[PDB]
């Protein structure tokens, strides 16, 4: 029988009526890597961690392919007004730190 | 004074409060609830129980017709048959040949055992909530009477005045219609004690158990007596509370949820647990002390020893204080992270005290106030070795609890990265669009 | 008896009345009765005065 934390009563026979309840022990360990966290709380919430982690890990690719969107925005137009005209003088600054393509001709 | 607050509907777990009237001592109060009792209003339909039925004499004529007169009586039933030649002890009973009437009439009637073992019909309505309160204050020892939960009526109990709040739910484990047979009660559907179906559990309906009149139906259908033979025999559908009585299902004592036990007498419904029970206390103005002649504490530290996420009374702590006279005042947390297992200390001149607390957190943050005075606490805890215990916990579970110290970095970091992640991202198509425009002009 | 289900012999016929297809009554929750007459009033419910 699953017992949960709410508690569970069972009669057997004519013996009076007998109530148990669950604690909070577990198996795994909070404090600890990352495959021991992730461990403990599919024990205690087996039924919210496969959704956060699945929030998380949607959260996160969407946050990844929209930043990358605005990033090569910006980094094409560093270069298309400076690769149109290869005579101007692309500046040491723009070379690497500001934009990934480096100074040539 | 006057102090109101609202207690949880929990029958083992005390409730414990500091009243705070200004200029005077605080007092420590314990309300604790001993029962909980719903009792709804009933008005009683009908019983049943088996049949019982009984044949009179049938009549025997030599040779002759008569026929039977209507009878006001429970499925009464006549039929004459004609050119029986019975027989008896001692010859032939009638002389007239191939011309006989037997009558046999019949009629169903109660039982002798209807007056011990019978189902009861009854329609309930909402009715009143009766509850018993443990009453504790400062030096006065425990007084225990029964209340009314109703926001209306008082209850005076030692030289204090409770005035129990109505239940913040309506909820009860009772149908519109019950059915009370002997120990354990049913929830279950009348047919209105004009119908029947012979053989299910209406054959037999009766308003009371010494009532006059009633109701059956039962196919009673007398048959041909053979071979010249003084008897009347019948054939009937069998009892339907007999075939009711294997045919039914789990009493509503075995079914109801929040653990109600259902008692009998009034047909209450003792010791639920749901919603939440508002109170209103008159504590006497004799029990207060003044201000002035109290300790007062200073200089207080807390360090938690030992702490543990088990149900009951989980926690060691040591408090260092330092205090201008010896005397007793008590401590409470008035926070719904951790219980107090003790109500009072006995204080010395800059000594030490031990308290007893449970809690579900595994950082503890809780506070507590010792003299008019307060001290933070804070302290890790270990999962408990035990699986499964039989008391239920001293303690509620909030919703971050179980949510420990690395398992909030990692909700940080996982939150603050991405966000500054698309922040970089939107700073940066600002920082062309300027540059752009500085290179138009 | 006005519901659906219960029938009455009247004579030999059989009559079934049925339910009222109005579920008004002129009864408040609470009722005062002194005498002959009933008024629809409220309580103090045992406990104030």
């Amino acid at each position: 029988f699953t017992v949960t934390g709410e508690g569970l009563e069972y009669t057997w026979g004519n013996h009076p009526p007998k109530r148990v309840w669950a604690q909070e022990s577990g198996e795994g360990n909070p404090h600890g890597w990352p495959h021991e966290v992730v461990v403990y709380y599919y024990n205690r919430y087996p039924l919210t961690t496969i959704i956060g982690l699945c929030t998380c890990v949607a959260i996160i690719m969407v946050s990844c392919v929209t930043s990358v969107w605005l990033l090569c925005r910006t980094r094409n137009l560093c270069i298309t007004p400076y690769k149109l005209a290869p005579n101007a003088q692309v500046p040491i600054l723009l070379a690497l730190l500001c934009c990934i393509k480096p100074t040539r001709a | 004074y006057e102090h109101t607050a609202v207690m949880p509907n929990k029958v083992g777990i005390p409730y414990k409060a500091l009243v705070e009237r200004p200029g005077y001592a605080p007092v420590h109060l314990q309300i604790q609830l001993v029962n909980t009792r719903i009792i709804p209003s009933t008005n009683l339909e009908y019983i049943t129980c088996k049949y019982k039925t009984k044949v009179p004499s049938p009549v025997v004529k030599c040779c002759g017709a008569t026929q039977c007169t209507s009878k006001p009586h429970p499925d009464y039933q006549c039929q004459v048959f004609s050119g029986v030649y019975p027989f008896m002890w001692g010859g032939a009973y009638c002389f007239c040949d191939t011309e006989n009437t037997q009558m046999s009439e019949a009629y169903v009637e109660r039982s002798e055992e209807c007056s011990i073992d019978h189902a009861k019909a009854y329609k309930v309505h909402t009715g009143t909530v009766q509850a018993m309160v443990n009453i504790t204050y400062g030096s006065v020892s425990w007084r225990s009477a029964d209340v009314y939960v109703n926001g209306e009526t008082p209850a005076k109990i030692g030289d204090a005045k409770l005035i129990i709040g109505p239940l913040s739910s309506a909820w009860s484990p009772f149908d519109n219609k019950v059915v009370v047979y002997g120990h354990e009660v049913y929830n279950y559907d009348f047919p209105e004690y004009g119908t029947g179906k012979a053989g299910s559990f209406g054959d037999l309906q009766s308003r009371t158990s010494t009532s006059n009149d009633l109701y059956a139906n039962t196919n009673l259908k007398l048959q041909r007596p053979q071979a010249g033979i003084v008897h009347t025999p019948f054939t009937q559908v069998p009892s339907g509370f007999e075939r009711w009585k294997k045919d039914k299902g789990a009493p509503l004592n075995d079914v109801a949820p929040f653990g109600c036990s259902i008692a009998l007498e009034p047909l209450r419904a003792e010791n639920c647990a749901v919603g939440s029970i508002p109170i209103s206390i008159d504590i006497p103005d004799a029990a207060f002390t003044r201000i002035s002649e109290t300790p007062t504490v200073s200089d207080l530290e807390c360090k938690i020893t030992e702490c543990t996420y088990a149900f009951d009374f989980g926690g060691i702590a040591t408090v260092a204080y330092k205090s201008s006279k010896a005397g007793n005042c008590p401590i409470h947390s008035p926070s719904g992270v951790a219980v107090i297992k003790e109500n009072d200390v006995t204080l010395a001149e800059s000594g030490s005290f031990t308290f007893h607390f449970s809690t579900a957190n595994i950082h503890p943050a809780f506070k507590l106030q010792v003299c008019t005075s307060a001290v933070t606490c804070k302290g890790d805890c270990k999962p408990p070795k035990d699986h499964i215990v039989d008391y239920p916990a001293q303690h509620t579970e909030s919703f971050t609890s179980a949510i420990s110290a690395t398992a909030w970095s990692w909700i940080k970091v996982l939150v603050g990265g991405t966000s500054a992640f698309i922040v970089l991202g939107l700073i940066a198509t600002a920082v062309v669009a300027l540059v752009l425009f500085f290179h138009r002009h």
